[PDB]
């Protein structure tokens, strides 16, 4: 058969639906941000701070936690950040209807007067933005470094964004015309030290194959014919599968030394395409790096389809089909390569990538389990570094202007009412529960504190904020917490909507049932 | 509750100075202390837990 | 169906038709509707407050709402818009009279006083009329006509959707004066705004389209359902599998076979084949080789959309098209429609008959939201065709009918008086579906409609100016009804009503 | 599934992570208790190693999966501390359970004990960091080597298994370098020899010998011919493998391998090498020929061995029967079968002198777990010395420094005003659990045990004189020669603290119950 | 098996007969409704001829033959 349900059962359970989800993002977002370890599945034991990817993790089973994924998701393709905070704006007035809908009272323009509130602050949002990139230095990238600064400061390590900082600028710069993970991506290293990273601007290989001797077998090119290969070479090369008859007689020794053979012409195929430097995602063999250690044109086998993209993103190259490498753009090339270890492991390093764009960056961590979190100050940084790039225009982070908007806006409460104070004090509040959640979800205070902001407010004054590490009041902007006005403005637009959409909604129908 | 906050505080580093197997004793027995004005403090509102770590010092 | 019984049908089951019948409308109906979200068999969300739809979205548990969904339905067939009316009047008709019953009045007898009263209704229809506005060149007059039907079943931008959804239909036949019940095929394109949803003419396949453009101004198809994976049967298509030379080698008789495949269509002469089966790789490179047009993965909608337009009739075989079987337009060419890069071809002066009007926005629901739209828009068009007839929108309307209805019930009397007031009550609600849909009350609008008292301008539609309930004048509005709709709205309501009022309970063997 | 936050995900956290370092506190240590662990699969395994156990362990609570993967951590590069970490992370954990009790918030507590681990691998660096030589380091490689083969039973009567690493590390890896290679270390073993019985080769001992004793057990230096080719069938990979039934094709056989193998064993006389290394090896109709042709050859080897025989003797590559070539000859110092007064253990010492690029750390015991015993004995033992014999830095165990550290974290816990304050003395707290557990080990009383050290260290005010780490009565940690490399209680800190740190980070749990894996 | 008996015998079958006979009076004349009679078909049979509803779908009885 088919289900329906309507009105307050529907539509409360409609809005129950939703405010059970927004609590997975909820104390989450941040250093004293929670840190959701999300399994959905039996060897399957999944981590992450962001809403997004568990919201793609987890299951939805209501059309509002449906609904909710791109809402919040939409805050992570803008910055990289913040479907947390819109999970958490997206049901924040929900509870303040349910008076209303408990009331049974809901004229509908509830959601469509949210929305001029929504205007009414993404205006003003850019109004007070402020441009960092020409007001700052004229320099522009110490401008980046105070991003990165700040910006490796909000999750993790502030110990090595003095050092990591300035990387994360000279990161951008190569990472800024084509903007990529794989080409900030990081290469882990540990055990040749604790808590350090550097950037390294060519690409870097974590992995190679190389046997019948290492040290005897050449494992540095200062003009590196790079060949990008998918290719395999195994034990013994076959194009048969059966004929005749392991022992007979003349069929013994005629498929063994062939077998060995087949494989000679991929390992000559390969060596006589300009791979001195021979990459192949698929291992090189045993006897075949008998044969490519004999030929001392260094191998690999193992390798990463990335190491191979980065690669042919910072060489121009490519990724091969063919062990013959006619083209030096269909290979790879560089005017440096070596097999380095820093920290012990064998990697194949590119320096001299004609476009050099991929950053790898060299990172050790604290411990097993306390290096997630350094990595993605370096991750984070870079995004909002960049999104600093991007909107130059930029405000203080750290929600400073949503207690002077909450003012500004039930300023309204008083300014608009023949009714909607309610609506407009109701929109005004739900601002402050993001930072707030982040100031509770640090265990400390905001109603002090942020009312502190408040009162200098009161005073007129906005980016007046909070630093969540030290979670006390001050000037975002000023202690220059940063995000672009843009970044504020969609989360509300984000948020401001899935808030107004399903409360249209007092019904859904299901035809497969339930 | 101060003369506490200033003693509990104190008795612990000296029940750490008793060594032997009571040592944790009178920490514990200091320790018990400060949280008589927390409540205290909470009595009068705020929060004692922080303020209490800090009193303390 | 029903094994059921003990006088249930009539008190019972027919106000639960309204039940799903009701919130479908009076908070679904107006210049805008409330969504409402729909999950079918396919699951997914959708939001409806057009009656046709989420009627057919649910699917009908009663032999009562059973009957009167079509009603519903029939008048989006005959209008496009009144449909959510018969939701919420029909379903405002017999809830009535489940009082006659306990006020000790039959139902043979109180049908009449609701028989008689369309009639009156139907005769009372023509006056209140409000001027009328036709031409089927104007986009302008067309778009503020096609407001009334959109807005109930809008609640998307009203005004744009009305420039452009008055404009295909105007700008597929510019002529008009003809119209299809099909003049405008949509090509619905996600991606970007609902605002870069534009009007475009003729077939467009946003299927994968491929080749190149030889003739931009000729279009020349043969529509196809044939594979050029392979699939002809001029040659015996054989893909051989049992060994890796033979997977080689058909595929060098592939390009000899896509020789003898898009060659032969071009033969017959085209530019796109249209193609609703599959091309693999060297019958593809072939074609794009032969330098044909290929829209590839074709579904059978752009095919049953493009097979109308040519007249060409789409083949899972492939042969060379008879004249039945090649089609032309005016124009194939690649253009952004609504700026995303997919083939358009074009019929206008083909005949036309169909317009694509990219549905667009970044979700389904926002080009969901206007496909609800547009056809209202489509729709009425056509019921512009038939009449002129302008009368005002929903809900300043009924009270004028409605006053006369009670003083007709006045001068009906015998005991079917009031049943003829109860269907001067059934009016009311079309108002209140707006008021309610608005969070108003209708007894103060009808209380106001009465105190302003005159019928026909005065009504409040879905407004923030609804907070306090605020009349507007609904001819005057933008919003235009017709004459027709509403005769068709009160027909079919009247209809289907009335009828499964005369219903028993089920006897089952 | 479900969410479970807070508290409620913290006692879900809470549960094995406690109960775990609970089997393994009373493994504490060589007085550590042993456990007999025995699978579904029938097997028994008595262990008191928690890297063990954790191995061992399959248990749920991936909590208790982290920390199977924490004591690998520090099971190569510090060697020991695999367990200590586990039991500090319990004794941290249930610390930071009264904490929320009082209301001190998840991410108060974890800080608190975090920066005041800080401390305490900074107060750690006060014991001993001393650096010297491996010939000097020795000494406190061996009292280590003492404690480390030790704690994993039976250092006893042996700096053969002590001093055979003191050279592991050192020649496959430099002592300034600190590159871990112990993979570079060959750590091989074998049942039927004797705990007694210990060897470091630098090169590789290959167990298959030469196809007869009758032919030359002893080839000259080097002169090894790299082959790959079959002198059996080489498995290959094209065809249909049929052996034949009939006498036809049973003589016509015959007469065929017979002249190929001579003529490739000559042919190996002919490149030059009197020894014959085949990674497709010998059956015997080629040994008769080989015994024939008189050539010292080798049967058949693995296939990334005889690479092995390459690179660990800086070998030349010869590829393949098809490629070959008098020049390369692959290095061994001397080439025969080893019997070391144990002659059911044989393998083939390719002993480099010249080059060697993997050394063979070769110890051997009566049994599985007894070589077992002495491979993780002679494993974390070098591990522990690779540490010392790069930086020879020494903490004196069983809580001396616990106190040590506990006492400087504890006042300036107090010293910092932040909420930590708690925290950080909170931290200091349940360091003590590395004495207490160990008293129990050793079967003393904990409370009063660990605050002699504390007397201890409030007179010492370092890790010298201490309590029992091996029950011995002389209540010392210098002195009972109780050595561990200052490098990782900093490590196994570190791991505890941190890795716990997240688990306090991590309060947001989906998962279909409190535990999963 | 089972004999119905004397009044019992002639109950259900009168009882049968003349309620579901009663059932039928919304019709038979003008002043007479419409009968719905759903079949197996689903088919919504709304009607006030009485030779149709009988042998569509009839309550099961003796009488019903």
């Amino acid at each position: 058969g088919t289900d329906s349900s309507q009105g307050i059962p529907q539509l409360v359970s409609n809005i129950s639906a939703c405010q059970v989800i927004a609590e997975a993002v909820r104390t989450t977002l941040g250093p004293r941000g929670m840190d959701k370890l999300i399994v959905d599945g039996r060897g399957k034991a999944t981590i992450s701070n962001d809403g997004a990817t568990i919201l793609k993790l987890l299951d939805v089973v209501h059309p509002a936690a449906k609904t909710l994924v791109d809402i919040a998701k939409s805050q992570d393709a803008e910055v990289g950040d913040g479907t947390t905070s819109v999970t958490l704006l997206a049901a924040e007035f929900l509870k303040q209807v349910k008076p209303y809908v408990e009331e049974g009272l809901h004229p509908q323009i509830i959601i469509r007067a949210f929305r001029t509130a929504t205007q009414l602050a993404v205006n003003k949002i850019k109004e007070i933005a402020v441009t960092v990139k020409k007001a700052d230095k004229v320099e522009q990238r110490k401008l980046l470094e105070k991003c990165a600064m700040t910006a490796l400061s909000s999750k993790l390590i502030s110990q090595q964004k003095a050092f990591f900082a300035k990387m994360v600028v000279d990161a951008v710069m190569m990472l800024d015309d084509l903007l990529q993970l794989k080409m900030i991506g990081i290469k882990k290293v540990q055990g040749g030290a604790l808590e350090d990273s550097q950037l390294v601007a060519g690409v870097a290989f974590k992995k190679t194959f190389s046997y019948a001797g290492f040290e005897m077998q050449p494992k540095k090119y200062h003009n590196p014919k790079i060949a990008l290969l998918n290719v395999e070479l195994e034990l013994k090369a076959e194009k048969d599968n059966a004929e005749i008859r392991v022992h007979t007689v003349e069929d013994y020794q005629a498929i063994v030394d062939a077998e060995w053979n087949i494989l000679y012409d991929k390992l000559e195929k390969i060596h006589h395409s300009g791979a001195k430097v021979v990459l192949s995602k698929l291992p090189i063999g045993d006897v075949a790096t008998q044969y490519f250690a004999d030929r001392d044109m260094f191998c690999a086998g193992r390798v990463p389809e990335e190491d191979l993209k980065r690669t042919m993103m910072a060489c121009g190259g490519s990724i091969q089909t063919s062990v013959n490498a006619l083209s030096a753009d269909v290979l790879g090339r560089c005017q440096v390569f070596e097999e380095t270890q820093i920290g012990g492991e064998r990697y194949n390093f590119f320096t001299g990538c004609p476009k050099a764009k991929t950053c790898t960056f060299i990172l050790r961590g604290g411990a097993e389990q306390f290096m997630e979190e350094t990595e993605r100050s370096l991750h984070d940084a870079i995004m909002i570094v960049r999104r600093a790039i991007k909107n130059d225009s930029v405000v203080a982070g750290g929600g400073a202007i949503e207690m002077e908007l909450s003012k500004y806006l039930r300023d309204y409460s008083r300014t608009i009412p023949g009714k909607q104070q309610l609506l407009i004090g109701a929109y005004a509040k739900a601002l402050e529960i993001i930072p707030r959640q982040l100031c509770d979800n640090a265990g400390f205070d905001a109603t002090n504190i942020l009312n502190k902001l408040r009162a200098r407010h009161a005073q007129g004054g906005t980016w007046y904020g909070v630093d969540i590490n030290n979670e006390d009041i001050a000037d975002n902007f000023e202690a220059f917490v940063w995000e672009p006005a843009m970044v504020r403005i969609n989360a509300l637009t984000a948020a401001s909507e899935a808030a107004c959409l399903i409360v249209s909604v007092d019904e859904t129908i299901k035809n497969p049932r339930s | 509750g101060a003369p506490e906050i200033e003693l509990a505080l104190r008795l612990t580093e000296y029940s750490r100075t008793l060594s032997g197997m009571e040592s944790y004793c009178v920490r514990a027995f200091a320790d018990a202390m400060e949280v008589i004005p927390s409540t205290l403090a909470e009595n009068a509102g705020l929060n004692p837990i922080s303020t209490v770590t800090e009193l303390r010092n | 169906a029903k094994h059921f019984s003990g006088l249930e049908e009539a008190v019972y089951r027919n106000i639960q038709a309204c039940k799903e019948l009701a919130q479908t409308t009076r908070t679904a109906y107006g210049p805008n509707g409330m969504n409402k979200m729909v999950i079918n068999h396919l699951e997914k969300l959708f939001v409806t407050n057009d009656a046709a739809t989420i009627l057919r979205e649910l699917e009908v548990q009663h032999p009562a709402a059973k009957m009167i969904v079509m009603a519903s339905h029939m008048q989006e067939q005959e209008v496009g818009d009144g449909t959510n009316f018969v939701l919420v009047f029909a379903g405002a008709l017999l809830e009535l009279a489940e009082e006659l019953l306990r006020i000790g009045l039959s139902v043979s007898e109180v049908i009449e006083g609701y028989e008689i009263a369309c009639r009156k209704a139907h005769e009372i229809l023509p006056n209140l009329v409000c001027c009328s506005a036709k031409n089927l060149r104007d986009i302008d007059e067309v778009s503020s006509l096609l407001r009334t039907s959109i807005m109930s079943k809008q609640y998307g931008n009203e005004v744009f959707l009305a420039k452009l959804i008055a404009q295909a239909c105007v700008s597929i036949f510019p002529d008009s004066g003809h119209f299809n019940v099909d003049n405008i095929r949509v090509c619905k394109i996600l991606g970007s705004g609902i605002s870069s949803s534009s009007v475009l003419h003729g077939m467009v396949f946003k299927k994968e389209t491929e080749g190149d453009v030889t003739s931009v101004k000729d279009a020349k198809i043969a529509v196809y359902s044939c594979p050029f994976d392979g699939m002809i049967t001029e040659t015996k298509g054989t893909v051989l599998i049992k060994t890796a030379e033979e997977l080689m080698n058909f595929s060098k008789g592939e390009e000899n076979l896509m020789d003898a495949q898009v060659k032969a269509i071009a033969d017959t002469g085209a530019n796109v084949v249209v193609t609703g089966g599959k091309v693999a790789d060297m019958a593809l490179h072939y074609a794009n080789k032969y330098n044909i047009m290929l829209v590839r993965l074709n579904s059978k909608w752009d095919l049953r959309r493009l097979c109308k337009t040519v007249g060409a009739t789409a083949l899972p075989r492939l042969t060379p098209p008879v004249l039945e079987e090649m089609g032309h337009c005016d124009s194939v060419y690649l253009s952004e429609v609504g700026d995303t890069q997919v083939v358009v071809f074009k019929h206008e002066k083909e005949d036309g008959a169909i317009s694509t009007i990219v549905l667009r926005g970044s979700t389904d629901n926002l080009m969901d939201d206007i496909e609800r739209a547009v056809d209202d828009g489509v729709n009425t068009f056509k019921v512009l065709t038939r009449d002129k007839r302008l009368v005002p929108g929903g809900g300043a309307t009924e009270i004028e009918l409605a006053k006369q209805i009670t003083s007709y019930g006045e001068t009906c009397p015998g005991l079917e008086q009031y049943a003829i007031k109860k269907f001067a009550e059934a009016f009311e609600a079309i108002p209140r579906a707006l008021a309610e849909n608005s969070g108003v009350k209708a007894n103060e609008v009808i209380s106001k409609l009465y105190a302003v008292h005159q019928e026909g301008n005065k009504n409040v539609g879905l407004d923030i100016e609804a907070e306090v309930p605020a009349v507007k004048d609904m001819l005057e509005a933008g919003i235009l009804d017709t004459y027709l709709g509403k005769y068709w709205a009160i027909k079919l309501a009247t209809n289907a009503a009335v009828t499964v009022l005369r219903v028993d309970q089920i006897i089952m063997a | 599934k479900s969410r479970l936050m807070g508290l409620e995900a913290l006692k879900s956290h809470i549960m094995a992570a406690k109960a775990v370092a609970n089997t393994m506190r009373t493994s504490l240590g060589p007085n550590g208790l042993d456990k007999m662990m025995v699978d579904k699969d029938g097997d028994v395994t008595v262990t008191n190693d928690g890297a063990t156990i954790l191995s061992m362990m399959d248990v749920d609570h991936q909590i208790a999966k982290l920390m199977v993967e924490l004591s690998k951590s520090q099971d190569d590069e510090i060697g020991d501390g695999t367990t200590g970490v586990v039991v500090l992370a319990g004794a941290l954990l249930e610390e930071a359970e009264q904490l929320l009790d009082r209301g001190i918030h998840p991410i108060r507590i974890a800080d608190g004990y975090e920066q005041a681990a800080r401390v305490a691998i900074e107060h750690l660096d006060k014991i001993s960091d001393s650096v010297l030589v491996d010939i000097k380091d020795t000494e406190p490689l061996i009292q280590t080597a003492k404690t480390t083969l030790g704690s994993k039973v039976v250092n006893s009567c042996h700096r053969q298994m002590a001093e055979i690493a003191v050279n592991a590390v050192l020649t496959v890896a430099d002592m300034e370098r600190r590159d871990v290679d112990f993979e570079l270390i060959k750590v091989e073993g074998k049942v039927g020899g004797r705990l007694e019985d210990t060897k470091l080769i630098k090169g590789v001992i290959v167990d298959k010998d030469f196809s007869h004793p009758q032919m030359p057990k002893k080839v000259e230096d080097a002169k090894i011919a790299i082959l790959t080719c079959p002198f059996e069938p080489p498995k290959p990979k094209t065809k249909h493998k049929l052996d034949v039934t009939s006498v036809e094709d049973y003589k016509a056989l015959q007469k065929y391998e017979k002249e190929k193998f001579e003529e490739m064993i000559q042919q190996i006389k002919e490149t030059g090498a009197n020894l014959a290394i085949c990674q497709w090896g010998f059956d015997d109709e080629a040994n008769h020929l080989l015994l024939q042709n008189n050539l010292p050859a080798v049967r058949w080897v693995g296939g990334p061995e005889i690479e092995l025989i390459a690179i660990a003797t800086g070998g030349r590559i010869v590829p393949r029967f098809s490629e070959l070539t008098a020049e390369k000859l692959g290095f061994a110092g001397l080439v025969q079968e080893i019997s070391f007064g144990t002659t059911k253990d044989k393998m083939l010492v390719i002993e480099q002198c010249k080059n060697s690029r993997a050394v063979t750390i070769f110890i051997r015991g009566g049994n599985k777990m007894i070589i077992e015993e002495a491979k993780r004995s002679l494993h974390d033992a070098l591990c522990v010395i690779r540490n010392l014999i790069r930086d020879n830095r020494v903490v004196y165990g069983g809580g001396a420094a616990e106190i040590s550290c506990a006492l400087a974290v504890s006042q300036e816990a107090d010293k910092c005003p932040t909420l930590e304050q708690y925290a950080m003395r909170a931290f200091a707290d349940a360091l003590e659990v590395i004495p207490m557990a160990l008293s129990e080990n050793s079967g003393m009383n904990p409370i009063q045990t660990m605050t002699e050290v504390r007397a201890r260290q409030v007179k010492e005010m370092n890790p010298a004189l201490g309590i029992d780490c091996l029950h011995k009565g002389t209540n010392d940690m210098k002195q009972q020669h109780v050595i561990e490399t200052l490098i990782g209680k900093k490590q196994q800190i570190s791991l505890a603290t941190q890795m716990v740190r997240m688990i306090l980070k991590i309060d947001d749990i989906r998962k279909p119950g409190e535990s999963e894996e | 098996a089972e004999v119905a008996r004397a009044q019992a015998a002639l109950a259900v079958n009168i009882s049968a007969a003349r309620g579901l006979q009663d059932v039928l009076r919304t019709n038979l004349g003008p002043k007479g409704t419409m009968k719905m009679l759903v079949s197996g078909a689903g088919d919504i049979k709304l009607t006030k001829d009485g030779n149709v509803l009988l042998h569509e779908m009839q309550i099961q009885h003796p009488t019903a033959s």
